[PDB]
């Protein structure tokens, strides 16, 4: 397809976006500067995102065309991409399409970058085995035929579609990068003939069998983020593992993870775990989470000198003390445990974060050094005294110390008592079980800032 | 304070990364997803003002993805903002500053 005489741009180009660009791009003053077919034949690149383009009508024209980029347009029709033979690469995602049937015959390509479209049959794709990139997330897809023949593969996706069955990727043994998160995927036993794969991510599935992952040794990256995991037996093979996400899943036994001492990133909040002792000899760990388990002796944690991320919140913590081993924490999250003194923190020169709500801490002096804190966080603890003898007139010490060491003023106090520090005193006529008193100061500390509040509970004999 | 239920990594993502694109950086997380559903969104440069879409965020889950390579002599840093709510449309958490650093 070509035109003959001198042609203005906008009637090649009928979108004005397009054609805006296209008079740049040939180097024209005016979108209506005349362009013959040699000018038009020059045009090997181009780089077009982002530029609301509704249509690609006079694409067609620029035969020379081998490399696109019209994502993050407003593209349904690609028809006049049919005939450009010479594309070997398109980025085409975030547009409305739905048809990719002018794709078919595109077979010199190796890169198609299709994810955020409504497209549905990828039977179109079927003809390009010279692909070694292709990303379809985001779309509706239910069938994967297609990709049976595109045995020249390397990184494919296709993250968040309806994609149950796995069959069709059996013999693109030469996979290396693959994505299937979120689709209705259980049976992952094709995997096994994947034996080229370095990264895998299959977040938010429906997979509990991970026994064919086993003899898939070069594997550097897994993630299994939101699963049904109990047993991973299976990964104690995967010995080149750096970077592992098994959070939101149902495991309790980490003996397989022991070996594998290559790992910087380990993910596994949202399980069932009481025991840390196979994580100890993981010393390159930077980022360990291991929130919402079942934790309380953290204490082989000691030993991983490396971390700046850790998370452990929503667990049955008493004593913190094994994280003040870790010199270079940046960022600590323990909300809702039970812990009480947190001045082994103090040896935390290099927090930023510090997420400590919800806890049993009535005291905050220790953290008073903290100076690079740009995000805190103190509220709703809570603590009972060991019980105290009933008087008519019982009284019991405000325990509630600011970062500055004076003490916090009670915000309320049960049953009509008063107080004028540092005691608070009640006047109860009769027996009564219990009286308590809340706080609740803002403080901040360095740069963070937080609300520091609680009730304590005094039950009475 | 700003903190609120927040709980998020830092994020730093080398340049010319390999596909397949969208590819996860961290899962943004607001611990008030313990009170009910929070719908995950994102602001700032490289999200929703130019340049678009360099960055996005899975509205359910939390996921920060990146949309394509980056250049670290083209820009070197963005700055988005993370935000949390409920289904109702009310913010469960103030919108938090995020650094991504591009690295070597
Ligand atoms: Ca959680
Ligand atoms: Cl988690």
């Amino acid at each position: 397809a070509t035109i003959t005489q001198d042609t203005p741009i906008n009637q090649i180009f009928t979108d004005t976006a397009l054609a805006e660009k296209m008079k740049t791009v040939l180097g024209k003053t005016n979108v209506t500067d005349t362009v013959s077919q040699t000018d038009l034949d020059q045009v090997t690149t181009l780089q077009a995102d982002r530029l609301g383009i509704k249509s690609i009508d006079g694409v067609e024209y620029l035969n020379n065309l081998t490399q696109i980029n019209f994502s993050n347009n407003q593209l349904t029709d690609i028809t006049p991409l049919k005939n450009l033979t010479k594309l070997v690469d398109i980025l085409m995602n975030n547009n409305q399409i739905a048809d990719i049937t002018p794709l078919a015959n595109l077979t010199n390509l190796t890169g198609l970058t299709l994810f955020n479209n409504q497209i549905t049959d990828i039977d179109p794709l079927k003809n390009l085995t010279n692909l070694n990139r292709l990303e379809l997330s985001s779309n509706t897809i239910s069938d994967i035929s297609a990709l049976s023949g595109l045995t020249s593969l390397q990184q494919l996706s296709f993250s968040s579609n309806q994609v149950t069955d796995l069959k069709p990727l059996a013999n693109l043994t030469t996979l290396e990068r693959l994505d299937i998160s979120s689709n209705k995927v259980s049976d992952i036993s094709v995997l096994a003939k994947l034996t080229n794969l370095e990264s895998l991510i299959a977040t938010n599935n429906q997979i509990s069998d991970i026994t064919p992952l086993g003899i898939l040794t070069n594997l550097d990256e897994l993630s299994l983020n939101g699963n049904q995991l109990k047993d991973i037996g299976t990964l104690a093979s995967l010995t080149n593992l750096t970077d592992l996400d098994l959070a939101n899943n149902q495991i309790s036994n980490l003996a397989p993870l022991s070996g594998l001492t290559k790992l910087t990133e380990l993910k596994l909040g949202a399980n069932q775990i009481s025991n840390i002792s196979p994580l100890a000899g993981l010393t390159a760990l930077t980022n360990l989470e291991l929130n919402e388990n079942q934790l309380e002796d953290i204490s082989p944690i000691s030993n991983l000198k490396n971390l700046t991320y850790l998370t452990l919140y929503f667990n049955n913590i008493s004593d913190i003390s094994p994280v003040s081993s870790l010199t270079k924490l940046q960022r600590l999250f323990f909300y809702n445990n039970k812990v009480s003194d947190v001045s082994s923190l103090a040896n935390l020169t290099n927090i930023n974060w510090l997420s400590a709500g919800h806890n049993q801490i009535s005291d905050l002096t220790p953290l008073a050094n903290l100076t690079r804190i740009t995000q805190l966080g103190l509220n709703d603890q809570a603590w009972t005294n060991a019980p105290v003898n009933y008087k008519a007139n019982v009284s019991i010490p405000n325990t509630v110390k600011n970062v500055t060491g004076a003490l916090i003023a009670p915000a309320t106090i049960s049953d009509g008592g008063s107080y004028t520090e540092p005691d608070i005193t009640w006047n109860l006529p009769s027996y009564t079980n219990e009286v308590s008193y809340t706080f609740s100061q803002p403080v901040t500390i360095g740069k963070g800032t937080t609300t520091f509040s609680g009730t304590v509970t005094q039950p009475l004999k | 304070g700003p903190l609120g239920s927040w709980v998020i990594p830092p994020i730093s993502c080398p340049e010319n990364e390999k596909g397949p694109f969208p590819k996860n950086l961290v899962q943004i997380k607001s611990n008030k997803d313990k009170e009910g559903k929070v719908f995950y969104s994102i602001t700032g440069q490289g999200a929703d003002t130019p340049p678009v879409g360099v960055f996005i965020i899975e509205r359910e889950t939390g996921w920060l993805k990146v949309t394509e390579p980056l250049d670290r002599e083209r820009i070197a840093t963005y700055t988005l903002f993370s935000h949390a709510v409920s289904s109702n449309g009310n913010a469960v958490e103030d919108p938090m500053e995020i650094l991504i650093t591009v690295t070597d």
